[PDB]
DNA sequence: GCACAAC
RNA sequence: AUAUCA
DNA sequence: GTTGTGCTATGATATTT
């Protein structure tokens, strides 16, 4: 029944999800436009922790002796101190970071950090160190501008939806909202220089790989998405054993019938009052 | 008409194989024709997936006296790979 | 593999709809005058009188001999002969249909030169009759406006009796004396 | 093969459903069908100018198919007609027919509710033909009078006269396969006869039945009532001639003969002195046979049974269930170039390989096409013959002529021509679809790489057990061989095992290390575990990807 | 069939049923590809399905030698059935019902064999002996209950079922010399 | 009459022709299949114009065999007779039943009964002719005919004509 | 809000077994049940009562009663469903069938 | 109507080749090659028509063109020369 | 062996469209009928030898397409016709989309 | 034997 | 049709 | 309120009239 109901749902060449009638079901497959097989659980960082430790991790204050970047972290660090033009970039960067925070907390209200997102950024930073033999004791040749403006320019390249009009472009910005939140939390100026100790060469490679991997992760038009969905649900419903085990709401297979039949007379009706 | 591609040589003129002859796939154990007019072939071949040696062959008539013949085929099945235990 | 046209039609299942064709200018569904270009623009029907048809085909069969020699890189009575040369060079040779058409066109054409044909084309196009009628007027030589309106009943009242006689006068003059 | 036709090959783009106009049924038909006799020109061996091939389809390995010729493996079979004595209901629309009658004025033919009515104006606005009929019916099933006089859309003071006729409408109810009316001290009750209905429907206006969902060209109400009967050709109802005293006819051929017999009977009754009640008695017999032929599982009615006590396989019932024509011959069907056997595990195979018994590989075939690349290699295969493993079974010429290599005397001599095909044995590294039922998700069918091995089992790597859900307790699996160069590309590029490793079902790999290897990979990994030189060299060598550096 | 390439008068051809092909044994040319299983195809007409669940079971076998070609189903009770419509449609078959009635003399042979303890192969020979001699001018006007009493010994004398003429004199009836002359004018036919 | 028509044919190419002389083979296959054919729908397709600008377009590749199907758009001169059309032509045959007049690629038959009163078939003439006092119609003369009707036999179009009315006949 | 609670209730049935299905698959099912305007059941009188192709609807559960109605309503099947092309034995418009491949003479003369 | 051909600029689909597009191109070309279609690449001893088609595809010398149908009837033509292969 | 519904769902979920087609046609049923292009019926009297066609009833000898469909599909349409239903097959579209 | 659909 | 197989 | 109407796991294999 599940298959025969999702049969003709697929993704079309405008990254939309329609049936044999052209009726729109989803506007961008999976709401993100990503092919499920290319997704991995990743820690969203930003979302949790104390405000105090968040500040310790992301804030850079080139205008303050203590909270600036130590000249051990980069070459330009000694002549970076007090640079008013630059500090507006980092102020922007950190303002955008705290925006993401209050947003992620509006999206995952329980504060869960680990969600499935494409492109494993943690393993790209790893592969960048293993590759360029990053020296965790020598200053990098990155400029604040190199890092900050680089990550802003990458973001504009992670396109799922092309389309010159405004509506499509908006649906584009929206489908990359959560990924870019992850992205800014991992290539934040401080974190790049202090925790990853990347070099200009490594950093540029990392941004290159991110873009190329992101592209590889978007759904291919033609993907039968619906049959795929029915099987993805039908199959583990077979492995379902209740078959309780060692031993008051109806769960498992018989409850799954109710849901699909939209049975008006359900066995275990209840409501959780807070 | 419509003879079986299998071989009929193992048949004695009574249309039966004598017991003791070794058989094999598609070979003709019992020769039969259904005259209609000269006559079509209604013979019984050994199952194509099997083989062995004919164990015993008996000729009889039934409750109303129709000649009918039973043929036993013996094989020895030696444990092989896909076999279940 | 049945060669198709330039226009579309709704298959109402009732094949019983086709009408006949006459000299009430009811040509086919195919040959009605508002028809469509390969580029998709709506142009008018093209019916040729002979002379005009004889030139189109001749001009086209020569454009074709050219192209065949390119790819090779890597008096009326006299014309009847030259034409049969051009055919054995450019056509499939089995084309008895075209071979007769050229013998016919070559023997029945009133105007020989492209200039003369153009003169007929100019003259007959101020009258704004059907393209079928101007073709007939270019093919059938007539002396009286009655002869015309008898052999081309499609006219009757489209053009005046005396204005049509003016035209037959100018056609008779343009007529090539082989 | 199947011979060439100059007709343009096209694909089906639209399917236009409708009902058969009796005019059309008559027009298509290539035979009259007059007699309930099968063949037997009285104890003979030829078809009777009456039922199956009166002029019709052809069977029995004989061309004769009315000029058309061709015979069996080309002839689609063409239809005959049967002219019914009186109209009868098509069982499928007894429903609809009753509903239409409730919507239309009987004896008049007008719709019971106008655009003048306010709720009907709304129903008539509906876009879906099906939903519109629903609304319209629910409105004027209760309208029990054909109005002549109706208040205008200005004010109820002056009435505007709509369509005439001012009769009472019967409350129509279904009694068996008959429709019974009732007009309102004690009402008038009688049976609406088919001829009435058929006539009332014809009078229904084109704009009216169009509003009722019908369509002026393809599906008119009057065609819900059967007047002419399309007779299906033998292909749809095959016969078999066993041994001159045994002959098998299809249940439809039986059911048809009853329709005919019942028809011939009622025709004689009407022609003769019509005894009214002895005719309607014979009509509702005809009604039954025709009805029971399209559907034998009818609620309320007795089933038509076939001597042995079994009920006649109606047409409905052939399409219906799983194992029907839809679920079981179209949406799924058995296929050639397939194989099945017991699986067993093999730790010495690659993940993407599959162990194929030599016996199976010698039976299954791939029709490789001769080009000057494989021309030498194929000539050797043909020359091997179908007995030795690396060889071939058939050679197919350009004409479509196929030659059984096991019967040609100059087998190795056949000078292959480019464009000819050679059906060769499945060889090592040919791509195959491997499948274990029930195929619950897409990893239950994966493209593998043939390794021809001995013994009678399919051999697969253990880590591939997890998605097929196979244990080796006597499980069997299915192999399918692609036949096109194009179709194997679809397997190798899309369905291939190594591709299916990371699954979209749950964004994680669905295949892992299992059983022995999982258990032993722990015992190898302990800090206690040390290995000495002699056995280390053996482990190293055992890795095929070893860089040769101790 | 005969191979178009070879053409030798005894056309040596094999039916490779297993590959579903008809081959010429000499040149190897395949002469046909569509090939059908007659056993399983015959299983669709004469099966073991009396219940009605088999989707393969779709026809029924008949006997064109004995009852000619009379295809006819019977109105009977089904799962969802009112006992009213069965009666009406059966009372309607009564109005639709001479030599098409002399087939009830098969019911005379069948009820005689079952009273004489005779096999199913004997009845079908007695019914074929009776169908091919009951309208003969060579029998003309013989005792009509002694010509079917003679066609039972004709059916027994081929099916190898030992039945003396005095054994059939006990059944019906038989007038000895009357069904003895009739047992000879038919024997010539 | 004698029209120029915008037509399109579907040719299918087997992959082995997917070489450099592809467009050439196609235009050739067009001139083979279309030129000198005859259909009820368009008449006699006599000659294809502008051999250089024949549009080959792109070829959809069929999904079973590798072959590729094109929709070749071309312009042609056609000939389709109509009832009521008046045509000049030549007599090609002449029997006791009438005579045929070859007009363009098509013949038109003039039955002896759509002929002037006194114009009657005389068989003593060599060759047999129609011999009025002021007319002689035989196997080579030029005639003006009025087409009384056409018969479509999808391979050729044949027609029947009259010379009875005013302004017709010999010329 | 019903769409959400419907995903939530389905999610619970999968997570109660300790299993995990990627959000999109469940969201797709749920999104399908609700784009009609209300809760469309995955049953013979739900999803199979929509206005899709007639052969498609007939391949699940109601077969003949769907084809009779298809006849009297003079339905037209546009053959975009996978079911139709399978019944018809044509290359389905799915995956490898979601586009078309054509030869270009211009560039073929370029490469050779 | 054939006005539903979206022009070269104004194309808006992925400039990357889809996994099925590539599968069909390889299959299609391999097929034609095995049907003796001319080969547009120096086969360096290669004999398997799929292996050859892959060599054609990695040299961008397949003269095919994907016609991408949109759900409303329109289409965008892309040539394998221009599509990006990153699979 | 039976390539069933569930085995079909898998070949779809994979996107292997041609494989599905080959498995359902070449690997099995695979029949060719001629249809009239006026009524979408299969009532054409195709005498392939004489290259004559014609669908009388439409009196059409010019508008005929040949198509490739499963025999079981041809069986299905003939059975629907048997029941008065007209499964009309057309080779051109008329609907947009 | 359900469970939901129409009388 | 029963029995059975995973 | 009652009736009435669709369906109810995938494939496989072996006999019995
Ligand atoms: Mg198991
Ligand atoms: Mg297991
Ligand atoms: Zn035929
Ligand atoms: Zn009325
Ligand atoms: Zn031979
Ligand atoms: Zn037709």
């Amino acid at each position: 029944r599940l298959v025969k109901a999702l049969e003709d749902i697929m993704v079309h060449y405008d990254n939309t999800t329609r049936n044999s009638l052209g009726n729109v079901i989803q506007f961008i497959y999976g709401e993100d436009g990503m092919d499920a097989a290319h997704i991995e659980k990743q820690s969203l960082d930003t979302i949790g922790g104390s405000d105090a430790a968040f500040e310790k991790r992301y804030r850079v204050d080139l205008l303050n002796t203590d909270h600036t970047l130590d000249p051990s972290l980069l070459e330009s660090g000694s002549e970076i101190l007090g640079d008013l033009k630059l500090q507006v970039l980092l102020d922007e960067e950190y303002k955008q970071l705290v925006k993401d925070r209050k947003f992620l907390r509006e999206v995952f209200v329980d504060g869960e950090a680990n969600w499935p997102l494409p492109v494993n950024i943690r393993r790209i930073i790893q592969n960048a160190q293993q590759t360029f033999h990053i020296d965790h004791t020598k200053p990098s040749d990155l400029t604040i501008k190199d890092i900050v403006l680089g990550v802003k320019d990458l973001q504009e390249n992670l396109l799922v939806l092309r389309g010159k009009n405004e509506i499509i472009q908006n649906a584009q910005r929206d489908a990359v909202t959560l990924f870019c939140c992850l992205l800014r939390s991992r290539l934040a100026t401080r974190r790049v220089l202090q925790e990853y100790r990347l070099t200009k060469q490594a950093f540029d490679w990392v941004l290159s790989n991110i873009e190329a991997q992101f592209l590889r992760s978007v759904v291919h038009p033609g993907e039968m998405v619906g049959v795929l969905a029915a099987q993805s649900i039908g199959e583990p419903a077979t492995q379902m054993t209740l078959n309780t085990f060692h031993f008051k709401v109806t769960s498992g297979v018989p409850r799954l019938k109710e849901i699909l039949n939209v049975a008006k007379n359900m066995k275990t009706p209840s409501l959780t009052v807070y | 008409l419509r003879m079986k591609h299998g071989t009929y040589d193992k048949l004695d003129d009574d249309g039966l194989i004598a017991p003791g002859v070794r058989v094999s796939g598609e070979d003709v154990i019992i020769g039969k024709t259904t005259p209609i007019s000269s006559k079509r072939d209604a013979s019984t071949p050994l199952r194509s997936t099997e083989n062995g040696i004919v164990d015993q062959v008996l000729v009889t008539t039934n409750q109303d006296g129709l000649k009918f013949v039973k043929v036993r085929v013996r094989t020895t099945k030696i444990p092989q790979i896909g076999d279940k235990f | 593999v049945s060669t198709s046209t330039f226009q579309t039609r709704r298959r109402r299942l009732k094949k019983v709809e086709e009408e006949e064709n006459a000299a009430t200018l009811q040509l086919g569904q195919e040959f009605q005058l508002k028809q469509i270009n390969h580029q998709g623009e709506e142009e008018e029907l093209i019916a040729l009188n002979l002379s005009e048809a004889r030139l189109v085909i001749k001009e086209a069969l020569v454009e074709r001999r050219r192209a065949f020699k390119r790819s090779q890189k890597k008096t009326r009575e006299k014309e009847l002969e030259s034409i049969d040369v051009l055919l054995e060079q450019t056509t499939g040779g089995n084309n008895k249909d075209l071979k007769n058409t050229m013998q016919y066109l070559t023997n029945f054409s009133r105007f020989r030169d492209q200039e003369t044909v153009g003169a007929v084309i100019q003259l007959l196009k101020s009258t704004g009759l059907h393209p079928f009628e101007v073709a007939q007027l270019g093919s059938l030589a007539c002396d009286t406006a009655d002869e015309a309106k008898t052999l081309i009943p499609s006219l009757n009242n489209k053009i005046s009796d005396d204005e049509l006689e003016r035209i037959l006068k100018e056609l008779s003059n343009l007529e090539t004396l082989y | 093969g199947q011979q060439y036709s100059s007709a343009p090959l096209r694909t089906v783009k639209e399917v236009q459903f409708g009902l058969f106009s009796p005019e059309e049924v008559r027009a298509i038909s290539v035979a009259k069908i007059r007699f309930p006799e099968t063949m037997d020109e009285t104890q003979t061996r030829a078809k009777i100018g009456g039922l199956n091939d009166p002029r019709l389809g052809s069977i029995d390995r004989n061309l004769k198919c009315q000029t058309c010729q061709e015979g069996m493996n080309e002839c689609p079979g063409h239809f005959g007609h049967i002219d019914l004595a009186k109209p009868v209901f098509h069982v499928g629309f007894i429903a609809k027919i009753k509903k239409v009658c409730e919507c239309v004025c009987m004896h008049c033919g007008k719709l019971l509710l106008d655009e003048h009515n306010e709720l009907m104006r709304q129903a008539l606005a509906i876009k879906d033909s099906k939903k519109r009929f629903a609304a319209i019916w629910t409105l004027c099933k209760t309208k029990m009078v054909c109005e002549t006089d109706v208040p205008s859309e200005d004010d109820p003071t002056q009435l505007v006269s709509r369509g005439g006729c001012g009769n009472t409408q019967p409350t129509i109810r279904k009694d068996g396969l008959k429709l019974v009316g009732s007009w309102k001290d004690e009402p008038e009750l009688r049976v609406l006869s088919t001829e009435e209905i058929l006539n009332i429907f014809k009078h229904i206006s084109v704009k009216d039945f169009t509003s009722l969902g019908f369509n002026e060209v393809f599906s008119r109400p009057e065609w819900m009532i059967l007047t002419c009967l399309p007779v299906p050709p033998p292909p749809v109802r095959p016969s078999i001639s066993f041994n001159e005293s045994q002959r098998g006819e299809d249940d439809l051929t039986f059911k048809l003969a009853d329709i005919l017999k019942a028809n011939i009977s009622l025709e004689t009754l009407e022609h003769n002195g019509a005894p009214h009640h002895a005719i309607e008695e014979a009509e509702s017999l005809l009604q039954f046979h025709v009805a029971t032929y399209m559907d034998n599982d009818i609620a309320g009615q007795p089933q038509a049974l076939q001597k042995s006590g079994r009920p006649v396989k109606s047409i409905r019932a052939r399409l219906k269930g799983k194992e029907g024509r839809i679920r079981g011959n179209l949406m799924g069907k058995r296929v050639d170039f397939s194989a099945r056997t017991v699986i067993s595990g093999d730790p010495n195979l690659e993940l993407d390989q599959v162990g194929v018994p030599k016996s199976i590989a010698k039976t299954l075939t791939y029709p490789e096409v001769v080009t000057p690349y494989n021309i030498d290699r194929l000539t050797q295969l043909v020359r091997n013959g179908p007995n030795e493993h690396p060889g071939a079974k058939y050679v197919i010429r350009d004409s479509g002529d196929r030659i059984d290599l096991r019967y040609s005397k100059r087998a190795g001599d056949i000078q292959l021509q480019y464009g000819w095909k050679v059906e060769r044995h499945i060889m090592d590294n040919d791509p195959v679809l491997f499948n274990r039922q029930p195929s619950l998700h897409k990893m239950s069918m994966m493209a593998h790489r043939v390794k021809v091995i001995p013994y009678s089992t399919f051999r697969l790597n253990l880590s591939v057990t997890s998605p097929y859900n196979a244990d080796f307790d006597g499980d069997e699996m299915n192999l399918h061989v692609p036949q096109s160069e194009e179709t194997r590309a679809e397997l190798s590029q899309l369905c291939a095992v190594p591709l299916q490793i990371v699954s979209p079902q749950s964004n994680k790999p669905c295949m892992g290390i299992v059983q022995d290897t999982l258990c032993g990979i722990r015992k190898l990994t302990l800090r206690d575990t040390f290995i000495e030189l002699d056995q280390v060299l053996n482990m190293l060598y055992w890795v095929p990807d070893w860089d040769g550096v101790i | 069939l005969t191979c178009p390439e070879c053409k030798v008068y005894p056309p040596k051809i094999v039916e490779r049923f297993s590959e579903g092909d008809v081959v010429c044994a000499l040149c190897g040319l395949v002469l046909s590809d569509k090939l059908v299983d007659t056993r399983s195809e015959w299983r669709t007409f004469s099966n073991d399905d009396h219940n009605g669940d088999d989707p393969s079971r779709v026809g029924e076998a008949s006997n064109p030698l004995l009852d000619g070609n009379n295809l006819s189903t019977r109105i009977g009770k089904g799962e969802t059935t009112d006992m009213r419509f069965t009666k009406e449609l059966n009372k309607a078959q009564g109005k639709n019902v001479k030599d098409n009635e002399v087939q009830a003399a098969f019911a005379k042979i069948t009820m005689l064999c079952d009273a004489a303890e005779l096999p199913k192969i004997v009845k079908d020979c007695a019914k074929e002996a009776y169908k091919l001699c009951h309208d003969e001018k060579t029998l003309k006007g013989k005792s009509m209950e002694s010509i079917m009493a003679a066609s039972i010994l004709i059916g027994c004398r081929r099916a190898e079922v030992a039945r003396t003429f005095k054994e059939i004199q006990s059944l019906i009836h038989v007038k000895t010399k009357e069904f003895g002359k009739t047992l000879n004018i038919m024997k010539n036919i | 009459m004698f029209f120029i028509k915008d037509l399109s044919l579907n040719i299918t190419l087997h992959p082995s022709f997917f070489g450099p002389r592809m467009k050439q083979y196609l235009k050739t296959k067009l001139l083979e299949e279309v030129e000198g054919s005859c259909t009820g729908k368009f008449g006699y397709i006599l000659c294809v114009l502008d051999y250089d600008n024949i549009d080959i377009q792109r070829g959809r590749i069929l999904p079973t065999d590798g072959s590729a199907e094109f929709n070749v758009k071309y312009r042609a001169v056609v000939f389709k007779p109509f009832k009521g059309e008046v045509v000049d032509g030549t007599v090609v045959s002449c029997s006791q039943h009438g005579f045929e007049v070859q007009v363009g690629p098509m013949k038109v038959f003039v039955t002896k009964h759509l002929m002037p009163q006194d114009l009657t078939f005389n068989a003593g003439s060599n060759p047999p002719s129609y011999q009025s006092s002021e007319d002689v119609i035989t196997i080579k003369s030029r005639i003006r005919v009025k087409i009384e009707g056409c018969i479509s036999q999808v391979s050729s179009i044949h027609a029947i004509g009259s010379i009875k009315e005013d302004y017709l006949g010999a010329i | 809000a019903g769409r959400a609670a419907l995903y939530k209730e389905v999610y619970n049935v999968i997570a109660s077994d300790g299993s995990y299905v990627n959000y999109r698959h469940m969201a797709l099912l749920v999104d399908v049940m609700t784009t009609q305007g209300g809760l469309t059941s995955v049953t013979r009188h739900g999803f199979n009562r929509s206005n899709t192709g007639a052969l498609m609807r007939c391949s699940f559960e109601e077969t003949v009663e769907i084809l009779f109605e298809a006849g009297a309503s003079a339905e037209l099947d546009d053959c975009r469903g996978v079911s139709e092309n399978v019944i018809l034995g044509q290359m389905a418009p799915i995956g490898t069938g979601a586009f078309d491949v054509m030869i270009d003479e211009e560039s073929l003369v370029k490469y050779m | 109507l054939k006005e539903k051909a979206i022009p070269k600029d104004q194309r808006a689909t992925t400039p990357y080749m889809t996994k099925y597009e590539r599968a069909r191109i390889l299959g299609t070309r391999a097929l034609q090659i095995s049907m003796n279609a001319p080969v547009f690449v120096d086969l360096e001893g290669e004999t398997d028509p799929l292996r050859i088609a892959m060599k054609e595809l990695a040299e961008k010398k397949i003269p095919l063109v994907i016609r991408r149908y949109l759900p409303d009837g329109s289409f965008e033509d892309w040539s394998v020369e221009e599509l990006i292969v990153d699979l | 062996l039976r390539f069933g519904e569930m085995e079909r769902d898998c070949m779809i979920a994979h996107g292997a469209a041609s494989f599905l087609k080959e498995r359902l046609m070449e690997a099995s049923d695979a029949f060719r009928v001629h249809i009239c292009g006026i009524c979408g019926l299969m009532t054409v009297i195709a005498k392939l030898n004489h290259n004559q066609f014609e669908c009388k009833g439409c009196d059409n000898k010019i508008d005929i397409y040949q198509i490739h469909i499963p025999y079981a599909a041809k069986l299905l349409f003939q059975e629907l016709m048997a029941m008065n239903i007209t499964p009309r097959l057309y080779t051109d579209r008329s609907r947009d989309f």
